[PDB]
Parts: C-alpha cells; structure tokens; sequence
C-alpha cells in the first residue's frame, strides 16, 4: 500500500 | 522427514507461479481497497483462514483430446464455505484465492495437464487455447499437491456484494493424452480441488444483516434437499415431484413460469386457486335436456380479472383442447370439477355439476380443433360426463377448481400427458434448446386418472405421470427477487445431486429452464434414493454436466 | 523529436498497475514516433454553423499499429494524439 502512494508521489 | 504419501491440512505442497502474480498488483489492490476503510477479518491465526477445504472433484479419462476443458471456476467468495457466511455482514470484498490440486494416480501412467488464469473480458468455452497463455504443466505421476494462486484483476476499486463486476477465471485443460501402458478397462483417474483465502483477502464496510438478504444475492438456497425429496410440488399439476423426465427434442412453457429477471410471460400467479370467469356464451347441443353434454366458451383477450394479463383467466391450463363428442372419453385431457354459474348475482346452477375439460380451441361454434398460439384463439369448456339440463344464457360464467386429473379412456395408464407438441404458448416466449450434450428436463409427478381414481405409484395397472417445467418453491422464489447480476447469458447455475450409488448435475439457465447432460436418452430418473443437494455456481453453458449413476 | 505526454499521465500509470507491469513501452520504437493515416471526411458548402462533421471515440482501433498489437493483449490505458490536414485552396474561407 505504501509503495503505491510512494510511486505516485515520486 | 515426513514422506509425500501423507499431506497435512495446512500444507500447500509445491507453489506453481504464473506471470499474472506480480507485486504491483498486490500493492495497487490493497492501496485502492483502502477507500472502504480498514480491512476486516484479517487475523492470520484463525482456523478458517489457515486450512484448505473441499471444493470439487473431476475425472480425466484417456479419450480426452488435447485442448479439452476439464474444470473451470469463476472468482468469487462463494467458492469457500466460510467466506460465504462472512459476506452476509459486509458490503464489499477484495483479494485473491489459492487452489490446491491433488492427482490420484500411480507411477505407471503417462500424460500431462495445463493450467492458466484468464483475464476478464474473454469468453470461456470450447476453442479457448490455454497453451498460448502463461501456463503451468502438471504431470499425472505427481505425489505432492500443487497450488496456484488466482489474483484479483478487476477494473473497480472493490467488489460490491450484490454486484461484483468483472472477475478472472481459472481453467484447467489437457496437455497430452492420458496413457495406460497395460491397456484394458482401467482408464480414468480423479483430481480433487480445495480452496483457501490468500494473504490479502479482506472485507471493508459493515452493514446490518437485515439489509439485502442471502436470498437476493444468489439463487443457491432456492433448490434444497427437501424440495426434491418430499415437500416440493410441480407448477402445473400441484403434485408430488417423484422423478425427472428428459425431453431430447425441446419445449417452451409460458404459463406460471418465471425467468431470472423477476418477470413472467404467462397469465397465472404462482399459486393454485379457483378459475373464475364471466361473460361467456353457454350452449348445449341437441334438443333433449336430460343427460346432455354442456358447452361453454369465451374469447381470448377479454377476461378483465388479472392485473398480469388478459389472455386467459387465472389458473387456466396451458394445454390445447382435444376435440371429442359422443360417448367417448378423450385421451390426455385436463379435466376438473366445476359448474356454470349465473352472472347477474353469482348464484351457481346446482344441477350442472360435472367434470369439465378445459383447453384452447380455434372455432368453438364450428368445427373443433386444437391450437397453440394464443392470438386468435379462445378458451373452451366441455363436460366429459352427462349432466342435467343446460343454460343458454349469453353472459354466463364458469367456475372450476384449482387442481385437475388426467382424462383417460381405459383403466390403463399412458405416457406423460403434457407432451411438447401441444403446449399453449403466448407469442414472445423463448424455447429451450439442447446445448451440446445437455438437454432440457421436466419434473414428473404422480397424477391420478379419471378411469381409475384408486391408482397410485407402483400399481399393477401402470403409473400415470404429469410433468411441469419448474418446481413450485423455485418459481415462488423467482417472483420475489431479482437475479440479473448472477448469471451471464451463456451460463448455467449448477447443483450437484448425490444418490446412494451415483451422482448427477443439473443446471439452470437465465430463461428459467432446467437441464441435464444425458444426450438422447428418454428414460425417467428415479429420484427416490436421493441424499444431498449442494450448490456449485456459474459454469459455461457449453460444458457437459456429469451424469453417472454408478 | 519531441513526444507529448498527457496532463493526467502520472495517475494513469499508477492505477493501471492492477493489470501488472506495462507492456510495449519503449519510446524509441518506430511504430510509436510517427503519424499514420486514420480516416477522411467531407466539409461541404451546405453545412450550417454548429453542425457535427466528425466524431470518434477513444479506442485502440484509431491507429493501424495499435489495432494489430491489440490482438494479443487483454487491456489498454493511455492517451492518443490526433492531426488534421485540409486539402483546401487559397480562395476558400471558413
């Protein structure tokens, strides 16, 4: 779940 | 160092992966199911999550060509016994499932199988080429179980419980032919499937159980064990269902029949009550008025008594009128007790009590012939025994009872009275056609006859049978709920029926007809030693239902 | 040669990860960098102002090479660029 928002932020 | 001949209830065996199982699928699935709130029922030490539980069993024989489909399953929380109970208190679900396969063979056989995951939007059926997907090949000599995982490939953010949407499908096919090097009578093995939730399956939003109930989601509880054993009746004769009658040609039944859309094309409510109509011409042939047959008729399209339709009054039989005259009892006619009443006040005529035969005719004052389509037809009554006097009133009314018996000339029995040649049908209803090796069936019932009212099942003079299209609790339950979001056109809802010796499968279409895969046989199914009924779920329509009584 | 990206492209890439990793994404491919013919229509002197002359929905069939490549994939996402060429003459107006 954290990787999804991390990728969209990055 | 435990051997491979003993397998534990938590043991998956060898984990066989496929390219559809990716990490970004899992991360996207969790992060987008987060709009339903925190996940529910996700404790990892619970007994209902850790163990595998039984789903199905199928047969693999040496005569199956490569590319033949042996087993399919659609993605749903109804495939596990415990996630189906927990779905009654939640409004959404998301995640995958694991499927464990055990092949019961020996080290002397040959042949291989193939398994793949099919994305949504693709039609599942014959001609689906499994070996040009990313796949796994499993040998027939494998001793440990093999488990593959079906993930959640969906275009929504979660699946609502009533309306899930598009789902993937797991298909198992034949890679190479099964080989027995000895040769002989032993050419078959069996594979068992079990299921377990994966690590990311969850529910989201809690709701009251007194909301949309379990009878509005799937029609699994509409057909239970006491329905086909000793409680249910048929929708034509209101009699005890004893057997199953295959119809290899095909038929169409309109009256008191419901589809999977909560709709009917007939003219009757799902109940057995009196038939009442007024404003119909009554007459009697001849001049003498002692021991004289009674006649009555009225046109179709005029009976303003039903909120449903005005083709015929409520409770009229959907059988064509067999013509007769003189001192001859007709063959296979719907007859029932009743009398003709006076339309001005409702007072019945006491002396005109007899058994009247009902049907659909073309010319009532002229020559008599049967008819099938309701357009341009009319409803005709005529007593089969001699009755006293006759009223020649023009608006006279007819009053008949609910249930009826067979009109037979002799004391012996005949074939099933409602043959598919003569069934009265409103134009606009579809028919039931054979799909491959699957043929439509009807529900047989022991119905008394007018030549021998003492005759029951197993009598020395023969057994008389009358057939209907659906059982009565099924059509009662189909008129209270809507199941549009439960079966695509081209699918069957399958039930497994077990016996003391063998087991068979039946299926229900969207149109409301029942099917069994028997080919061209016309033999009645006994249905006396039935033990258990278990739901299975949606399956492709071009797949043979298993039929072996032994 | 410059390639144009969409205004919603970062949210479009991330939410399509439910289908797995992206396929056929290589920005130097020759089927992707050039414009190719799609269709033709007619503009007439009898057309009133406000009349619709051309209408197309978003689909991978409005390109000769994404229609060939869609025979082996069960899914798509992303934008698409259009170009208009008028035959015309210097004596016309509108």
């Amino acid at each position: 779940a954290a990787e999804f928002f991390e990728g969209m932020v990055h | 160092s435990v051997p491979g001949t003993t397998t534990d209830g938590m043991d998956p065996g060898v984990v066989a992966t496929t390219s559809v199982v990716t990490a970004e699928n899992s991360s996207a699935s969790i992060a987008t199911a987060g709009i339903g709130g925190p996940p529910q029922q996700v404790d990892q030490q619970e007994t209902w999550r850790t163990n595998f539980y039984y789903n199905d069993v199928f047969t693999w024989s040496v005569a199956d060509a490569p590319g033949s489909i042996l087993y399919t399953v659609q993605h749903s929380p109804q495939n596990n016994p415990f996630t189906a109970v927990l779905s009654q208190m939640y409004a959404g679900w998301a995640g995958g499932m694991q499927f464990r396969f055990i092949v019961a063979g020996s080290g002397v056989f040959g042949g291989r199988l193939v398994a793949a995951v099919i994305p949504p939007g693709i039609e599942i059926g014959p001609g689906l080429e499994v070996r040009q997907f990313p796949h796994v090949v499993i040998d027939a000599r494998s001793l440990e179980p093999v488990t593959i995982t079906m993930p959640d490939l969906r275009p929504n953010m979660y699946h609502p419980t009533g309306d899930p949407g598009l789902v993937p499908t797991l298909v198992l096919s034949v890679y190479n032919n099964l080989i027995n090097p000895f040769g002989g009578s032993t050419s078959a093995i069996q594979v068992t499937v079990e299921t377990r939730p994966s690590e990311d399956f969850e529910f989201v939003m809690i709701r009251a159980p007194s909301s949309k109930t379990v009878d509005s989601i799937s029609p699994a509880g509409l057909l239970t064990t006491p329905v086909l054993t000793g409680v249910g009746n048929d929708n034509r004769w209101n009699g005890q269902i004893v057997g199953l009658q295959p119809v290899p040609g095909g038929f169409s039944t309109c009256n008191r029949h419901w589809n999977l859309n909560g709709s009917t094309y007939g003219w009757s409510s799902p109940r057995f009550a009196d038939i009442d109509h007024r404003r119909g011409s009554a007459s009697y042939p001849g001049n003498n008025a002692t021991n004289v047959l009674q006649f009555w008729y009225a046109n179709a399209g005029s009976a303003i008594d039903n909120p449903i339709s005005q083709v015929a009054p409520d409770g009229f039989p959907d059988m064509s009128f067999v013509p007769f005259n003189g001192p001859g009892i007709p063959a296979a006619g719907w007859v029932g007790f009743g009398a003709i009443w006076n339309s001005n006040s409702g007072a019945p005529n006491v002396t005109t009590v007899q058994a009247y035969e009902l049907g659909f005719a073309t010319g009532a004052p002229g020559n008599l012939q049967p008819t099938t389509n309701t357009s341009g037809s009319q409803t005709v009554a005529k007593s089969i025994y001699a009755v006293v006097t006759g009223t020649a009133q023009n608006p006279a009314g007819l009053f008949v009872m609910a249930s009826g018996v067979i009109s037979t000339p002799s004391a012996n029995a005949i074939t099933y009275t409602p043959q598919p040649d003569r069934i009265v049908t409103t134009p606009g209803t579809p028919a039931a056609a054979p799909v491959g090796k699957n043929t439509p069936i009807m529900f047989a019932s022991v119905v008394r006859r007018t030549g021998d009212v003492n005759a029951t099942a197993g009598s020395a003079n023969g057994t008389q049978y009358g057939t209907g299209s659906q059982p009565l609790p099924v059509t009662i339950g189909l008129s209270l709920n809507n199941y549009s979001s439960a079966l695509m056109p081209g699918q069957f809802f399958v039930w497994q029926l077990t016996f003391a010796s063998g087991f068979m499968e039946i299926g229900l279409s969207v149109d409301g007809y029942f099917y069994a895969g028997t080919g061209a046989s016309t033999t009645l199914i006994d249905l006396t030693e039935l033990i258990d009924v278990r739901p299975v779920g949606p399956r492709p329509s071009k797949s043979t239902l298993v039929f072996n009584l032994g």
